[PDB]
């Protein structure tokens, strides 16, 4: 979440 | 005028009263007298019929009736007539369930371009719920060939398609589940920012490329200057993510709401970084994606992901949702 | 005694101090100089290392040290190194991360799949795309129990059917398309419609069952009966319209059943007509949903690395607001099925 | 949910 | 107002029901009842017939002719029956046809063709094979721009050529082949090459310019900045060895331009690379040429005709010849391009 | 044995490293070092060498140029000396890009021998690529007149010709282009099966007419029972369609894969016109004619063999049908 996207 | 109940209805008895509908829109109607006058209500409707002509055949008075038909209106319980009218059915039962005129939704799926930029686990899932929706046209983005390790979650594709480019046996999979429709293919990976050019205007770009780290990024920023809308998904190891849904003049974009030695190895480790990829995972963020372009498109409800990205737990039962609305001070748009 | 950093760690300057892992895992260390000591030790096991070893490389007292190893270990953030021990090229590695990052051996969580046996209860929507999961995921046996042949209705949510697949029996069609994506393992068929409760003799017994077949109303009524008499595992997956549910997973001795927490001639006949009527708003999202946790569900169960969401609870999940809600199904000891 | 699964 | 069944629908009994008409625009109807009514309710309108007219002379429900007719008039099944006065004796019946299924007014379509200009810029193969397609179609006027004369090489795509031509101005030769064809329509030569990007100023304006000279190797960056100045649509089309290629088509304010999506040092390499790319001849192959001649030509007709959206807007289209293959190359308007952006 | 490097290649600094071929062969060398080595590599055979003579004039080291020079060898970017040399020139650089000894292609096409069904839009174009690439027979076979209406899609004919026989008009127009070749006229429309015995033997049969609506059935029981090769091309209005190309025992075949409605629907399909449209018309008769000359020629495998393939002209669509061999089909096997 407070992370980006793996992809 | 006709009307119909629609076939997602269910009925049953529940409590001081009873439960009408299935879904969200179940309701549970703690009166008995009223749960059943809507009962005796919805059974004018069986076959479809006018409300006068349903009123004389109900045995309840016209001051009960009116109400538990404007009830059973409101609620989408019974439709029109004329949106009762093959390949897409239970979608269709589904668009009915919303309000909506079912064929109305199809000629917009029909008559709709996406971009599929990334043909991996996301991808895959995406492409295959809007090709079997019946989406008129599909552009798929990548440059990969499949590997023996793809198969876990990128369900198109064989162990006789390993070595194949991704975008060719898409097509041929989409082509063989639908061949109403239009598929494209770009052999095209995103390695720098310049690169999102040769990706064309499309009703909305559904994007889920795991590297660069920093796609969405520039997908964001290519998209805002572009007026595209486009919308993320992917996951973060055991987590699904789905959102933002970006709408130009509508959305807050990507960007909105958000010493040496260290940098060094904080570099060093994410550089690293491979995600924990599980198929469940995937196949939800997917899911739920495919869901929010369908209903952007079909514009029968709205996206769950307008100004919010979501997150799905697979180790917890957990839905979060972080708010991704407009900012006056985003160092993209505003 | 080697440890290592797994791949699937991320680490990001956050607020005041940052965050270490991704996932439900992620920890918010608020204090920056313990966070700069996490990174500082975390890089210490980037190769395989002993803790000695990697102290020995580390620039920070060693209680620090220690405290952040600590912290890395428990959240498996590193790991055995010999839980790294695959090849890049195995075709299950990918689900090895996943793995890795509950704590557990891949190697011996795909021993455990590799090893069991999955019955396929209806091949329709959620069977094609449970079966599917569980066929790549490497389960080493799937039986697929249907009677129903395709037709072009299907195809908005039978992800293994094509247009030329239309008048052939679905169960043929899965198989097929299975053993395409995996060859490696074992796939059975058994022509059957659960027409009574009786029919489910018939039925194999195996690691765990996955219910979705389409008919009668009660057929986990049936299912749950038989399967408390049987002493069979048990998963439920399906949809209420726009609502993904699964669950409960049935497990003899350990979970509750299906009927644990269950609590005019006129109108009667008006709700019977109306429910014959019933056909659910399908839409493959949901489908889709519902499926994919109901198949890491099974992986959990089998794999054991983790606990199943579903024991004792069915849930769901809605379609058209962000929405997650489960259902009690715990035991009860007065219940009239497994109860007394 | 209060109702039981199509499938 | 009449309404007529057009020419072009056919019927089959298929599958569950039927299909209706053929080519891009066959409708596959699942309902046995449904089909069998639409053939009811067509049959009467194989006379230009009234809504009603049509309607007194059918034996099935008023509503459900109004379904039946909607399908037919929305599909262009059946037409207005003023859209079928071709004499019978013109040339251009077989192409009111096409027209009609697109939901045109053929004669009104004719009269753009009939007044329309075209710049053939390139008389080599595609320059050919799109300017017969276009003579015969009724393009009014036909300008044919090139210096070159005619090789014994040439005759293998170059279709208006005869083996007594080598030698002649392939303008020349092109021009009398054209009025061969089509007495009726008006054919100028420019004997000219385009090797300045001034030269440019020396094409007249048109409805739109054929661009398939592909010497000097930077043709198209001139024709398309001069095109973008010069508010002058055009097409592009040729074929780079066994792959043929069409489009873009650039239509002013519109599309985006060639320039939209677009963003050896070693001098003894570099010497190496230009001798090898000096020697350079395509591997023409007739089949090539003939494909990405016809399809640049259907979009120059259907740009001029307005009836039918053309296939080549803001795309760059590569068909090959050697599999089944089709890939489009976007185009698409770019807001910071450095030729077409003013403003 | 002397090598050279293709006319049809071409070189450009691209990416990371740079394109070499142009068409469906271009290859993109993501490494700089190793393009550079190529284009070193070509310039030695710019004029015809051996292998020996170009790696000492090409000053790079023996692993290196191997390389080089396989990659060029293999696709074809260089080939024999003895493929490289005439009216036909530029096919000849089609037939060396693919492998091709051009003089070896030519020589099947010189001597094969090849019927046109059809003397209309498609037979039209069909017979000119024919003609022009140097097929040394041609049988026309057609006995329609010219009409003015014909002019949109039959390019060989003028305004002079309208009342005159296609197949004669067909004939002078082929020959004023290839004198070098041989036309037959044969003035026959195949009104019943028993006319196809008149269609004499050929490398293949090039099947263009939409007359009557049953004909392609009729031709497929011919062709299979004769073992003779053929291929079909048409238009269903604005849909370019062609193939099946058939070949006797090699291929599948065409067959492979209430009374009140029944008078209307007859009726109304017995008023049927194509809404034919010369683009369409073209592009089917030019990939028809590309899979003769491959078919004959042998270089390269025809696209239509097992399939009938449709391109749209409403929007940017090929799609192939099936149509590979069926052990239980009614007509062969
Ligand atoms: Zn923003
Ligand atoms: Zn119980
Ligand atoms: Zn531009
Ligand atoms: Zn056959």
């Amino acid at each position: 979440m407070r992370t980006g996207n793996a992809n | 005028m006709d009307y119909i109940l629609g076939r997602y209805v269910k009925i049953a008895r529940y409590g001081s009263g009873g439960l009408v509908g299935g879904g969200g829109k179940e309701q549970y109607v703690e009166n008995l007298v009223l749960w059943e006058n809507i009962i005796k209500t919805a059974y004018c409707f069986i076959t479809p019929s006018s409300y006068t002509a349903a009123l004389e055949t109900a045995n309840i008075p016209e001051k009960d009736f009116s109400n538990c038909f404007r009830f059973l209106k409101e609620n989408f319980f019974i439709i029109p007539g004329e949106y009762n009218n093959n390949r897409y059915s239970r979608n269709f039962l589904h668009y009915q369930s919303y309000g909506a005129n079912p064929v109305l939704v199809q000629d917009k799926l029909k008559n709709a371009k996406v971009v599929i930029l990334g043909c991996g686990g996301i991808g895959n899932h995406v492409s295959v719920i809007l090709a079997t929706s019946g989406i008129g046209e599909i552009i798929l983005i990548d440059n990969d060939q499949i590997e023996n390790t793809n198969l876990t979650r990128q369900v198109l594709f064989s162990e006789d398609d390993v070595g194949k480019n991704k975008t060719e046996v898409i097509k041929r999979e989409l082509l063989k589940r639908n061949s109403e429709i239009s598929v494209s293919e770009i052999a095209l990976n995103i390695n720098d920012y310049t690169d999102l050019h040769k990706v064309p205007e499309a009703d909305i770009w559904v994007v889920s490329a795991d590297h660069p780290f920093n796609l969405i990024n520039w997908v964001n920023k290519y998209c805002v200057r572009a007026n595209q809308p486009y919308i993320n998904a992917g996951y973060v190891n055991d987590i699904a993510v789905f959102g933002p849904l970006y709408v130009p003049g509508k959305t807050g974009c990507y960007e909105c709401q958000k010493k040496e030695n260290i940098d060094h190895k904080i570099k060093l480790i994410n550089s690293r970084f491979k995600p924990a990829t599980f198929a469940p995972v995937n196949n939800v963020a997917a899911a739920l994606c495919a869901a929010d372009v369908i209903k952007f498109i079909g514009k029968y409800s709205e996206p769950l992901s307008l100004n919010k990205r979501i997150g799905i737990w697979s180790d917890e039962i957990k839905i979060h949702s972080q708010n991704m609305g407009r900012s006056p001070v985003c160092s993209v748009c505003g």
